[PDB]
């Protein structure tokens, strides 16, 4: 046993708790849906070079 | 000009960088992954990485850092592009609308400067006071970061240290202090400076300058408890903090260079390290808390956790997980367990993300002779090396498969009226019917009452009033669902057999040769409504309802034997509403009414495997827009199904094909399966949303994959593949590959791992007199690394390595061709080689080796020693054309089976690339751009027709046609050269003109002719000529193809309109991104349409399409120019999307 | 024209035009 | 090991070099009145990388270990002198002389604080508070010589004896190479030859100067180091 | 550079343009002739610019003039307009310390000490041309930041001693106010430009 | 090589590394006229050369005969050996020709349609390249040693002129102004050079042994005087113990090289004038007139090519290391110019040759089975001890 990998940082106990190895359950919903904006807002600041 | 369309067939896959922070909310754990030009956002969840958004950028993402200025609630994102665009992106959200807000943007290019050999470095101060960029030698660029200013004002500070290796800001400093490693003739040194924003000067830093290891390559800044910097070299790790110093020299590091690091903890106790071999280390800082309560570093302790994919970047996530971003191999999600497994690894892999990696070479093969090509690629390097087989087509995931020969029909059934999901499956057989109950995953053959098994069945299913129906050859039988008891039976008055039947939830039509009968389904009653006898014997029927009809169709569709017609009949009267003569000689074997989107269709398929489709008027029964597609060659059986929200169609044949509408136009996506003769949907508790599919040997039940979606099969080699070619007569691939071996104490070499070349069924080692008699031996130190090169013969069906031929020691195999030569009927593998020695800047020797693959062995047929490296070879009109350093040479193949030199051309610096078309050779030089030669048969010589005199450093070339030459260039640009038609002098005739210029943003390794879309749609309607695929270092696959002048001018104006209307990120101008760019020159793009912009317009809100198309004049081909509607350009862009 | 057809600012042709107009009538 | 070495086909410190050359100096020839002088040229004979040599010399100047003085017999003629020798010999020469107090002031104030080869009257008058008569005392002491109106070189008393012997010895030893057969002479043979009566500073000291000044080329041979007149 | 909003609002657009032109000259470190016809209010443009310099605390780059603002200014004018300059300063930018070097000036000690005081505290010295011609040393000894020649056509003879004395000022920020840059000859123009931009 | 090609194809190394490495290897392989002559049009020495910055196809030449020759450098023949032919010439038959030796030719930095020439006949001329007619002419009291146009200035079109007079002159081609003088130097001004980084910063070198940096926008006088000892702004500073006769900024503009008749070359920080203390040894420089020399671009090492008597010395700028002596000319070399695209050096000398120095890394390769069409072992390469 590695004594040194004990107590790795725990941020929420249930994260990755339902990581199913049956990857077919992910195979369909795998991909993020493309973002394509058409609303806009003005920017708060500009970068200029002196 | 000449007019080209360039589009991405596959998005770059290599991970250039990653970062983790709370970008999307203050509470979410995000992972941000930079793929080249292609930012993307995941959270971390209970299910691992949940996607969120994916974004594109008009730029190669060079720097990506998260930071949080005081008074921001969540992290802002700084991005620097390789063209030196900057922006401070912010995420925000309004329900389901997610908009990346550009917070600040600009550009930070110097007008003049020498880009640094270690690339763009970008660092942010721990207190968010400033960003530091190292773009050019001798300068450090500071972007102040602030709050009350509406503007952040990049200035610039002179370094005296010109060759800076790595830089970080230090933690715990009251003024922003950089620590950096730099090189001088006296060696590498570590140094510090304070930065003054008020004086815009470096001030003397907190530490003395110190010497460091000559290969010190990384600076890690340790957080506040320790402070200081860790410098990592090839042999030592050293901590520096003022007067404090520690050094360790772990022997476990010395085998491979450490290239990436990540902090795995808030305070610096646990950094991860990754090496070029793919080993993962855990650098483990040991604190001492002193008696005054201050903390000091006591020791450094390097540890070995395992092997990953070769890592470009690392990130730790949560509870034990690490993302491993790779360029050379698949990116990984891996855990760290605390208990070493039996092999000594703590690393355990969880997920793998497909990287096409460095595509070093590729080829297009119609492996199934279907007329639809597949790409086979040489992907990755070292232990990550693989073949990838890319196919365009719809897939299926199989949930069950059963040995059930002779299936003749498929229907779902639900025995329990209280379920919504299915529970039963019914099968039909020659003279018999059988039923499978679906106890979740468990499938068992069972008897259902009321149904009959000793007769063949042509339909069964659930029907109105909580009832079940079966239609046999003998009778139509209606069963009460809860009692499972027969409640009505209908039989023909003379007991003649039913020959055709069709049914819906509420109605039945059955055929008895020419006699039709129409039944309504009622509570405990099959009620015959009317009867008719057709002119000709009935072949197929449908009564599937359409539109808002309340479960009763008003229309019947019918197909007949003798006249080969499709017809629409009004159900209660059998009134003929339309008659369509299909023609030919083969009967309609299937017919299907269906709805796609808002549009109603009739589908019909002939026994020869052709299909016809028609738009169906559900109110008048008229057929419209008659069109025909050759789906297959077997009698093709159509079925509907519902998948997600949409009704789609399936064609059961030897070429399973899906029919659906995209933007009101039907799409035909072939499926990744050999044969399915019957299919139907299924939705059981074990097999939800599923399709049953069956053949003459197996039944298969599974969920169908998504649309048009490229499928990648991986064949891992564990060694770097260099070249591939296909030999149809042997049904195998020749693959060049190289493996690294270490020099052993015995003076031989030892493999680091097993690999494809070490594991063939048969093997051979080359022997030759040529170099062994003509050169002195050469040697290396113990442990020095050597490349061993092989020719692998790979079976096209299994991709087993059938043979491995190992080349001579120090022999590098560079070029491979498969061809017939001369009048010789045999097909050969020809390999061009070079002899590589540590002392020589360029190979002085090499050979051309001709092999025959026959009887499972590889035979050497001929060898030609040559005085150089054989960089490229091509078959040229039965001869072999080879480039040997600066020389291009043509070889005849003689009746004695020897190569004989025909002619030479010498006016090159280094002839790296050759392509040919007819008598023309296009030569791509290392630095003199492209040259066009012609072979002259009457003279037996080359003539130098023309060359491009621009100093383009070439990466690849292609001949698009007899006039247009495509080139790819060292700075990620495409250009097209053209032979000048306006030339008057013989000087002007020799100048090729650059007519196309385009910044692709990718490094192109390979061009080849082909397409992944099926060619059989051989209409003349194609707006687009030719198809050249290209492969890239970042694993992006693109497509170049030629437009007409009219389509070019249309799409060019459509780009200019979209650029006013589509928003970007960083507010990079699109024209700036696509501008041709080198350190010498920048020029705007010409002669290229960016298909990735054009195809985006399909993706907007229709108000924006109307703003785009406003006042545009469009010609549909009639010449009757009109104000373009949105639907006109929707059809144009739809037609463009079907090319890839 | 053999020269001035491509830029590497005021174009040569307009600077030349100013110089000529300044030195002619 | 396998990429970076392909990029192109292409350890004695200045402090060690100075300390070795300083022993070649014949202290008795001047009754030790001169502090031992090493020329900057000679340092380049032992430290062939001239840039590294110059930078290490500049760092020795900033520690105050050495003084650089212009000797004026040639454009590059810089003498390198240890500060403690210089200071001791000058104070020993000033004992009870009339200029002595101004020289004690100079060695206590200017030289601890300045590395310059030359001083301007602005600095001398306002920063160090020298009276115009004290500059005259320094010139009489030989610690300064007039460069131009209101400007002075730092100097070494009695440098003329050394400079005389050096200039004549240099021409003598260079002529020994020029007159020998083929204009070639093996270094071991030269150093074994009975030095001319003109070569008062010694023969090794001059070969190190000549090599550093690039007045003669060394050629390596199987016979050892060979001196040549350069093709110039 | 910033002008206080209450001061910039009080100016006509041509006076605003003049303040911008003065700033572009300050960035170039060139002089200029504000040659506007009589009545257009040249003095307001000057005072508004100097107020802007003092207000915006312009930190001089790369040079020994490490003021953070306006250093000592001398204005040279006819005696008949000295008190108008003082009144305009005390109206438009009260924070300045404006002192007349003249017998109509309020100072009680010897006039040598006034110039030291106005140099030390970065005031505005107002002088006649005759004192510039007579007190050449005691004036030009100091590092003046701006020299303004009002009615600067008084230095139009290049051989006149007032002209030679005015050209002794070391600052690059030399400004002339004159309704007539030239009156008789192009030589007068030469003399004014040789003050404003020597060697141009 | 094959290592670089593999590393580039796999994305292990940035494409920059192969390109800079091979460019450096080519500079190390320069050989005299290996593939290429230049046509002898001049009868006098070649004072000045300038390769066109846009395409690098054309080279202007000026000579002691007063002729200006325009050359085409591209091989529009199909042979592996060719002559750089003269496209056109402003010969002694031309009406506008210079009366005395032509000491600097420069292309207009922004397009090829105009160029400038200066001569010891005290003129600067502006030429229309398509017609070879002068568009404007400037006259001076004293012989012009040097002129330069700013390589990066788009805002202004100023020609700095150095003459035997002590004052630098500035001609504005837009306005036609030539009145503006800079008044800091005390003897003839032998080299002038605009910064490639900053529009307004002009370096000037003189026989007074001073190099001064100017900001020509100012009424203030010069910014910096280079002091070779690093200690004070003007009163005594000298860059050399001799005449300073050549300037060349490094290609990034961050340093200025200077050469002078003390036979030393010195490297300076251009932002403050600090002598960087790089030592190159003896660099022979007897020239009593301006010396034109050049740095490389786009190599892994920055090289400097400097006339060294009749040879061209090559140094590594930062290391001080002497790399080679290019040993072709028969009289003192007066200028050399570097073709950045292909790493080819051109050199002018008082021997009236223009010589091309070209990377000669390896030979055309034979096939051993050929009878006579081989890459011939010419008998001039053979020994004959019989
Ligand atoms: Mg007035």
């Amino acid at each position: 046993m590695a004594d040194f990998l004990k107590g790795l940082p725990v941020y929420n106990k249930s994260n990755f708790s339902r990581f199913h190895a049956d990857s077919v359950c992910k195979a369909s919903n795998r991909r993020p849906s493309v973002y394509l904006p058409t609303r806009e807002y003005p920017s708060e600041q500009i970068i200029v070079t002196e | 000009m000449s007019y080209n369309y360039v589009v991405t067939a596959q998005k770059p896959t290599a991970v250039n960088g990653c970062v983790t922070g709370h970008f999307t909310s203050a509470e979410d754990l995000n992972l941000l992954i930079a793929k080249n030009t292609r930012l993307e956002i995941y959270v971390v969840t209970a299910e691992g990485l949940r996607p969120v958004k994916e974004v594109g950028m008009y730029g190669k993402i060079a720097v990506m850092e998260l930071f949080r200025p005081k008074g921001e609630s969540k992290d802002l994102l700084f991005i620097l592009t390789a063209k030196y665009n900057a922006c401070i992106l912010e995420y925000k959200q309004s329900g389901e609308s997610i908009d990346i807000i550009t917070r600040a943007h600009g550009n930070v290019q110097d007008r003049i400067g020498r880009p640094s050999e270690t690339g763009i470095i970008g660092i942010i101060d721990p207190e968010c006071r400033m960003i530091g960029l190292r773009l050019y030698d001798g300068l450090f660029k500071v972007i102040p970061l602030d709050r009350d200013n509406k503007e952040l004002k990049a200035f610039n500070i002179r370094l005296e240290e010109l060759h800076v290796i790595d830089v970080k800001f230090l933690y715990g400093c009251q003024a922003p202090t950089i620590c950096f490693v730099y090189q001088d003739p006296q060696g590498r040194h570590v140094k510090t400076y304070e930065v003054s924003l008020r004086e815009k000067e470096f001030n003397k830093g907190p530490w003395k300058q110190e010497n460091v290891e000559a290969e010190a390559s990384m600076v890690i800044a340790v957080p506040e408890p320790f402070g200081g910097a860790i410098i990592i070299g090839q042999e030592s790790i050293t901590y520096h903090n003022g007067d404090k110093y520690l050094a360790i020299a772990p022997p476990i590091i010395k085998q491979s260079t450490i290239v990436c690091h990540n902090r795995v903890d808030p305070n610096g106790s646990r950094y991860l390290l990754g090496d070029m071999e793919g080993r993962l280390f855990m650098l483990l800082l040991e604190k001492e808390e002193q008696m005054d309560g201050t903390v000091t570093l006591k020791d450094l302790r390097v540890e070995l956790l395992g092997e990953t994919s070769i890592a470009e970047c690392l990130t730790y996530l949560d509870n034990g997980v690490v993302f491993v971003g790779s360029r050379l191999g698949d990116s990984q999600l891996v855990k760290l367990n605390v208990d070493s497994n039996e092999q000594g690894s703590y690393v355990v892999a969880m997920e793998t993300f497909t990287n096409l990696g460095p595509i070093v070479d590729m080829c297009v093969v119609d492996l199934e002779r279907q007329g639809q090509g597949q790409l086979v690629t040489c992907s990755g390097a070292f232990k990550e090396g693989s073949l990838r087989i890319i196919r365009n087509g719809i897939g299926i995931h199989e949930h069950a498969s059963i040995d059930l020969p002779g299936i003749k029909g498929l229907w779902p059934l639900r025995s329990d009226p209280n379920r919504e999901t299915d529970d039963t499956l019914v099968l039909s057989f020659v003279g018999q019917t059988r039923v499978l109950m679906l106890n979740g995953e468990e499938v068992e053959e069972t008897e259902l009452m009321g149904f009959v098994d000793d007769q063949q069945t042509f339909f069964c299913g659930n029907v109105a009033h909580q009832q079940l129906i079966q239609i046999t050859s003998a009778s139509v039988r209606l069963v009460s669902q809860e009692p499972k008891a027969l409640v009505s039976e209908w039989k023909e008055p003379q007991a003649k057999n039913i020959s055709v039947a069709s049914c819906n939830s509420s109605q039945v039509v059955v055929a008895v040769g020419r006699a039709l009968y129409y039944l309504q389904i009622h509570p405990q009653e099959l009620r015959q409504i009317s009867h008719t006898e057709m002119e000709h014997e009935v072949a197929c029927l449908d009564i599937t309802p359409l539109g808002d009809s309340n479960g009763l169709s008003p229309l019947c569709a019918i197909g007949l034997w003798t006249d080969i017609s499709a017809r629409i009949l009004k159900l209660p009267s059998f009134e003929l509403l339309h008659k369509e003569m299909l023609g030919g000689e083969i009967i309609p074997r299937s017919i299907l009414m269906t709805t796609f989107e808002s549009s109603h269709y009739l589908l019909c398929a002939l026994g020869d495997g052709a299909l016809f489709y028609f738009g169906l008027n559900i109110e008048t029964g008229l057929l419209s827009d008659r069109k025909k597609v050759t789906l297959g060659t077997q009698p093709t059986v159509l079925r509907t199904f519902r998948s997600l929200s949409t009704t789609n169609v399936f064609a059961c044949s030897d070429r399973p094909t899906v029919i659906y509408s995209s933007n009101h136009k039907l799409v035909f996506s072939n499926v990744n399966l050999k044969e399915v003769n019957y299919m139907c949907p299924l939705n059981s508790d074990g097999y939800p949303d599923s399709l049953a599919l069956a053949n003459n040997s197996t039944l298969t039940i599974g969920t169908i994959d998504e649309i048009q979606k490229l499928h990648i099969r991986t064949v891992p080699l564990y060694e770097s593949p260099r070249k591939i070619c296909y030999q149809e007569v042997s049904q195998c691939f020749g693959v060049l590959s190289s493996r690294i071996e270490v020099q052993d104490t015995s003076g031989g070499t030892t493999a680091l791992r097993p690999s494809a070349s070490t594991q063939a069924l048969s093997s051979s080692v080359s022997s030759s007199k040529l170099f062994s008699s003509s050169t002195a031996p050469h040697e290396t130190s113990f442990g020095e690394e050597v490349e061993v090169h092989n020719l692998l013969i790979i079976d096209q069906h299994t991709f087993e390595v059938l043979h491995a031929h190992q080349f001579l020691q120090n022999e590098y195999a560079l070029s491979l061709v498969s061809c017939k030569l001369g009048k010789d009927p045999n097909t050969y593998f020809i390999v061009g080689t070079a002899m590589v020695y540590p002392e020589e800047a360029e190979p002085k020797q090499g050979r051309i080796v001709v092999f025959q693959y026959s009887d499972g062995k590889l035979q050497t047929v001929a060898e030609k020693e040559v005085k150089g490296a054989v960089y490229s070879m091509v078959e040229f009109n039965g001869k072999l054309l080879a480039s040997i350093n600066s020389t291009v040479r043509l070889y005849e193949w003689t009746t004695e089976k020897e190569l004989r030199t025909e002619c030479n051309h010498y006016n090159n610096i280094m002839a790296l690339y050759l392509k040919t078309k007819g008598d023309f050779i296009l030569v791509g030089d290392l630095m003199r751009s492209v040259l066009l030669l012609a072979y002259k048969p009457m003279e037996g010589n080359f003539e130098e027709i023309a060359r491009d005199f621009n100093p383009n450093w070439m990466s690849a070339v292609e001949i698009l046609d007899d006039d247009n030459f495509l080139g790819a260039e060292n700075a990620f640009n495409l250009f097209v050269c053209q032979k000048d038609s306006a030339a008057t002098t013989d000087e002007e005739r020799q100048h090729l003109q650059e007519v196309g210029l385009f910044h692709l943003g990718e490094f192109v390794n390979v061009f080849c002719h082909g397409s992944l879309v099926m060619q059989n749609l051989g209409e003349t309607s194609t707006p687009t000529q030719g198809s050249v695929l290209f492969g890239t270092v970042n694993g992006m696959i693109g497509l170049v193809t030629s437009l007409s002048e009219s389509w070019y001018n249309l799409l060019l104006d459509m780009q200019n309109r979209l650029n006013k209307v589509i928003k970007s990120v960083g507010k990079i101008e699109h024209s700036f991104w696509r501008s041709f760019h080198t350190e010498r020159k920048t020029e705007p793009a010409t002669g290229f349409i960016d298909g990735d912009l054009i195809e985006s317009f399909l993706d907007i809100s229709r108000p924006k399409m109307q703003e785009v198309v406003a006042n545009l004049q469009y010609d549909d081909g009639s010449g009757m120019k009109r104000e373009a509607t949105a639907d006109d350009l929707i059809k144009v862009v739809e037609e463009l999307t079907r090319i890839h | 024209s053999r020269f001035g057809k491509k830029r590497n600012p005021l174009a040569s042709s307009s600077l030349l035009a100013k110089m000529r107009a300044r030195n002619h009538l | 090991h396998h990429l970076i070495p392909e990029t192109f086909g292409v350890p004695g410190s200045a402090r060690a070099a100075v300390s070795e050359l300083m022993q070649l100096f014949p202290r008795g020839l001047f009754e030790d009145a001169l502090p031992p002088i090493v020329l900057r040229s000679q340092v380049y004979s032992l430290v062939p990388d001239r840039t590294v040599a110059d930078r290490q010399l500049k760092e020795l100047q900033e520690q105050g270990e050495i003084r650089i003085v212009q000797l004026g017999f040639d454009l590059d003629a810089h003498g390198i002198i240890f500060t403690e020798d210089y200071r001791t010999r000058v104070l020993k020469a000033c004992d009870g002389r009339p200029y002595a107090g101004a020289v004690q002031k100079f060695l206590a104030s200017v030289l601890p604080a300045c590395g310059d080869l030359s001083f301007q009257q602005d600095q001398m008058t306002q920063t160090f508070g020298f009276r115009d008569s004290e500059i005259t005392h320094l010139v009489n002491a030989g610690v300064l010589t007039v460069r131009d109106a209101g400007s002075w070189w730092l100097a070494v008393p009695g440098a003329g004896r050394f400079i005389k012997y050096f200039v004549k010895g240099r021409q003598a030893v260079l002529s020994m190479v020029r007159k020998a057969k083929y204009r070639e002479l093996l270094l071991s043979e030269l150093l074994g030859r009975r030095a001319p009566v003109v070569v008062r500073l010694g023969l090794t000291y001059h070969v190190h100067d000549l090599i550093g000044a690039q007045l003669v080329d060394c050629i390596s041979t199987t016979s050892g180091t060979l001196l040549r007149l350069p093709e110039t | 550079f910033k002008v206080p909003g209450f001061l910039f609002k009080k100016l006509f657009k041509y006076q605003q343009t003049g303040v911008r032109w003065l700033w572009e000259l300050h960035c170039q470190q060139a002089g200029g002739i504000l040659g506007d016809e009589m009545g257009l209010g040249k003095t307001i443009q000057i005072i508004a610019f100097l107020a802007g310099l003092s207000y915006s605390k312009i930190r001089t780059r790369g040079s020994n003039y490490r003021f953070e603002g306006l250093g000592p200014t001398v204005i040279v004018c006819p005696t008949t307009v000295m008190h108008q300059w003082v009144k305009e300063f005390h109206t438009w930018w009260p924070p300045f310390r404006v002192a007349i070097l003249h017998e109509t000036g309020s100072y009680t000690h010897k006039k040598e000490k006034l110039i030291r005081d106005v140099a030390h505290c970065h005031g505005i010295l107002i002088t006649s041309y005759s004192y510039i011609r007579l007190m050449q040393d005691d004036i030009s000894r100091y590092d003046w930041h701006y020299v303004i020649l009002d009615e600067g056509h008084k230095i139009r003879n290049p051989n006149a001693a007032v002209t030679l004395a005015c050209k002794q000022f070391r600052t690059p920020h030399r400004i002339i106010l004159s309704g007539s840059p030239m009156q008789n000859n192009l030589r007068e123009l030469w003399s004014l430009f040789d003050f404003i931009f020597p060697g141009k | 090589m094959l290592g670089f090609l593999s590393a580039r194809q796999t994305g292990l190394e940035d494409p920059l590394r192969l390109r800079r490495a091979e460019s450096t290897r080519r500079v190390l392989g320069l050989e005299l006229n290996k593939d290429r002559d230049v046509e002898r049009i001049h009868g006098g020495g070649i004072n000045t050369l300038d390769i066109e910055p846009v395409e690098g196809r054309y080279m202007l030449s000026g000579g002691s005969d007063g002729v200006i020759v325009l050359y085409d450098l591209e091989n529009s023949s199909r042979q592996s050996y060719y002559t750089c032919k003269a496209v056109c010439s402003i010969g002694r038959d031309h009406p506008d020709v210079h009366r005395y030796s032509v000491e600097t030719v420069q292309w207009y930095p922004h397009d090829t349609g105009m160029f400038t020439s200066s001569s010891f006949d005290k003129t600067l001329k502006v030429w229309d390249t398509n017609t070879l007619q002068t568009a404007d002419v400037f006259n001076f009291e004293e012989t012009v040693y040097s002129h330069h146009m700013s390589p990066v200035s788009t805002k202004h079109c100023l020609v700095a002129v150095g003459t035997r007079g002590p004052k630098v002159q500035l001609c504005d081609l837009k306005s036609g102004s030539c009145s503006h003088i800079l008044q800091g130097h005390r003897q003839e001004i032998l080299a002038v050079s605009w910064s490639p980084r900053y529009d307004y910063i002009l370096a000037t070198a003189s026989a007074d042994s001073r190099v001064k940096l100017w900001d020509v926008r100012r009424a203030s006088g010069c910014l910096i005087t280079l002091d070779q000892h690093n200690g004070a702004v003007e009163s005594a500073n000298t860059a050399h113990n001799g005449k300073v006769n050549g300037l060349c900024f490094t290609s990034d503009g961050l340093h200025l090289l200077t050469v002078g008749t003390d036979n030393r070359m010195r490297l300076w920080n251009s932002s403050n004038g600090e002598n960087t203390l790089v030592n190159y040894g003896k660099v022979c420089n007897n020239s009593k007139k301006g010396l034109k020399f050049t740095v490389s671009c786009g190599c892994s090492s920055e090289f400097v090519f400097v006339p060294y008597g009749s040879t061209i010395a090559v140094y590594t700028v930062y290391s001080g290391e002497q790399i080679t002596m290019l040993k072709g000319h028969y009289k003192t070399v007066d200028c050399c110019v570097f073709q950045s695209n292909f790493q080819e050096l051109y050199s002018g000398s008082r021997d009236c040759n223009i010589l091309a120095w070209v990377p000669s890394l390896y030979e055309p390769v034979p096939d051993d089975d050929e009878t006579t069409t081989k890459s011939q072992l010419n008998p001039a390469f053979e020994d004959a001890w019989s």
